């Protein structure tokens, strides 16, 4: 069970470390966690796939971009719904009976 | 006493206070200017700034 | 033109020879001419870099 | 084929029917100097009760590929018909004098001698006649099991599914608590395995894996409907093909009953673990190696190849889930393919909307695409308004022409 450990603690440290950043170098994370870059990339991929870290990885520049975005634009989504509804209703008036 | 890296408790406390006070007069700052404002240019200015965040203090 | 637009729906930066092969236009110069005509007409949003014979899509 | 011949227990009790004959013949029709009596062993030396007529046909074929019993065939076939007449007489005497136990036995062993002597239609009609033998819920379970077992041979799955549903729903939802698994044997496992087999045969993989996964390992004492290794093959491959990450983690990874099944074959367990833990090159290599042995069995042949493609597609999506800008060289290297083939696959995937990305064929980089919500909303609302205005201006003319009553006389 020592393999399950030394991974939960690393995950918690990573989560508490990448919290305030928005675009953070991966070599910096590797230096902080005292592991090689491949392990850092694998851990980040596993965490993102598990919905524990909200961010993406820029592989070309070796960067991690966080999710300080997606503001309260849900209003637009609501409008979208209305749009399609209206479309259907239009047909229901243009082919109701004649 | 010294908090590990040869820094007195008063020095660390006043550095944290200076960072907190400068957070009220700056929209955004650079690491070099933040270090020039309160010494410790970049080795631990970013570290202190990130430590103040994730704790509700900034 | 429809095939070229569908190409823009997927790619971001494409070689002229690659575009000619995909749209079966049989020639990079002919593909460049078609893209230039469509850009002039406004049906497409693209730019041509002749240094590498490349076409980029700026859909904003 | 690099490391073959590591399978011996299969030849003992793999399957039952002509399907094993066809599949084993297909192996040796290709491999050098293998179509011989050694191959013919598992085909024809398994000849059993009434295996004389299809013996005649595929034995004429083997003869042509690689004598004709008519003395022993006449003797034992007409011996079997003699028992047909004489048994039929005995069971019909039990029918006439109305010994319910003996009449139901008549049904059962007559179906037995029908699968023992070629008859299948009258066997199915007797399985339906089992209705007359209305003892209790136990007899209902018994006849449902028999009809499922025979309809598996009969190449029908709609009736199999209907019988499975009616058997699961008739005794008040599997006797509610199950009557402590009836007689300390859970009949639920048999019905669940049969339902999963039928559902996968019906080109419905996800529904098959939903019910096939929950099967008790200790209650698989019927090695004639579906072998446990085949059960693990199905519940691994189909579940990997259909289930998403959370479903795979919940119903497979954390499930304890399926673990023993995964112990039957390390290959499926390794495939699942490698797919789960972001290891795709080795997973694809092992799948390619296992593809031949998987296609060996035809009960999964109309299902395997397509499923493989699906799995690959899923892998692709996963590889781009945590990345905002991926390098296609590493992607191609990790997917055991060249850059051009990966580019074509990604273009095909993007064209159908599975993955939102853009290919840059200058540095060969796959960038992520973010949709602008406000701009898209405005554009689609304007399009809807234009369409509505056009429809209105058409309908007004339609109404005007209806008022005048214009038509060609």
């Amino acid at each position: 069970h020592i393999e399950e450990l030394l991974r939960n603690i690393r995950t918690q440290v990573l989560i508490k470390l990448i919290k305030p950043y928005t675009r953070i170098h991966i070599p910096f994370i590797s230096k902080e966690l005292n592991i090689d870059v491949a392990d850092v990339e694998s851990l980040l991929v596993q965490c993102i796939l598990d919905n524990t870290i909200h961010g993406r990885i820029d592989q070309v520049n070796q960067l991690l971009e966080l999710d300080h975005q997606k503001r309260g634009g849900a209003r637009y989504t609501a409008l979208d719904k209305w749009t399609n509804q209206l479309n259907s209703l239009n047909q229901a008036v243009v082919s109701k009976l004649a | 006493a010294t908090t590990a890296d040869g820094s007195s408790i008063l020095d660390r406390a006043v550095i944290e206070h200076n960072l907190l006070s400068a957070s009220k007069l700056y929209n955004n700052i650079t690491f070099e200017e933040l270090g020039a404002l309160l010494e410790i240019p970049a080795a631990k200015a970013e570290k202190i700034a990130s430590q103040m965040i994730t704790e509700g203090r900034m | 033109k429809k095939n070229i637009q569908r190409l823009t729906k997927t790619f971001l930066t494409l070689s002229l020879q690659d575009m000619a092969s995909r749209v079966q236009l049989s020639g990079p110069q002919e593909a460049e001419k078609y893209v230039l005509h469509m850009i002039e007409d406004g049906e497409i949003f693209a730019s041509i870099n002749q240094k590498d014979g490349m076409v980029s899509f700026h859909d904003n | 084929v690099e490391n073959p011949s590591l399978d011996l227990e299969q030849y003992a009790a793999s399957y039952s029917g002509l399907m094993r004959i066809e599949r084993l013949q297909f192996i040796a029709d290709h491999c050098p100097t293998l179509r011989v009596e050694a191959l013919k062993m598992a085909l024809s030396f398994v000849q059993r009760t009434f295996n004389v007529d299809m013996y005649e046909e595929i034995h004429r074929k083997l003869s042509e590929a690689t004598a004709l019993d008519t003395a022993w065939v006449e003797a034992t076939r007409k011996k079997a018909l003699l028992k047909l007449e004489k048994l039929d007489t005995d069971l019909k005497n039990y029918k006439g004098n109305s010994i319910k136990e003996s009449i139901r036995r008549g049904h059962d062993d007559l179906g037995d001698h029908y699968l023992d002597c070629g008859d299948l239609s009258n066997a199915l009609k007797c399985y339906s006649r089992a209705r007359d033998y209305c003892t209790s819920a136990k007899h209902v379970i018994n006849m449902c099991l028999n009809v499922i077992k025979v309809s598996v041979y009969l190449q029908n799955w709609s009736h199999v599914l209907s019988y499975v549903s009616k058997a699961e729903s008739t005794p008040e939802i599997a006797e509610q608590r199950g009557e402590r698994d009836s007689q300390t044997q859970a009949i639920l496992t048999k019905l669940k395995c049969a339902a999963g087999l039928a559902e996968l045969a019906a080109r419905k993989y996800k529904q098959a894996a939903k019910c096939l996964l929950l099967a008790s390992f200790d209650h698989c004492d019927f090695p004639e409907l579906l072998s446990p290794s085949n059960v693990a093959i199905y519940g691994g491959l189909c579940a990997l093909a259909t289930f998403d990450r959370q479903e795979l983690q919940r119903n497979v990874i954390s499930s304890s009953s399926f673990k023993l099944f995964l112990e039957l074959e390390p290959q499926v367990r390794d495939i699942i673990f490698k797919f789960y833990e972001s290891k795709y090159a080795s997973c694809l290599k092992m799948l390619d190696e296992m593809k031949d042995n998987l296609l060996l069995d035809m009960y999964l042949a109309p299902h395997v190849r397509t499923l493989y493609t699906q799995i690959r597609n899923r892998a692709l999506i996963q590889y781009f889930s945590p990345y905002v800008s991926a390098d296609m060289h590493r992607m191609a290297a990790a997917f055991n393919t060249t850059v051009a083939a990966l580019e074509d696959e990604l273009t095909q995937l993007i064209l159908e909307g599975l993955i939102s990305a853009r290919v840059d064929s200058h540095s060969k980089i796959l960038y992520a695409r973010d949709v602008d919500q406000r701009s898209t909303t405005f554009e689609k609302s304007l399009l809807m308004g234009k369409e509505f205005q056009r429809r209105a201006k058409a309908m007004m003319l339609r109404a005007a022409v209806l008022r005048n009553q214009i038509h060609v006389k």
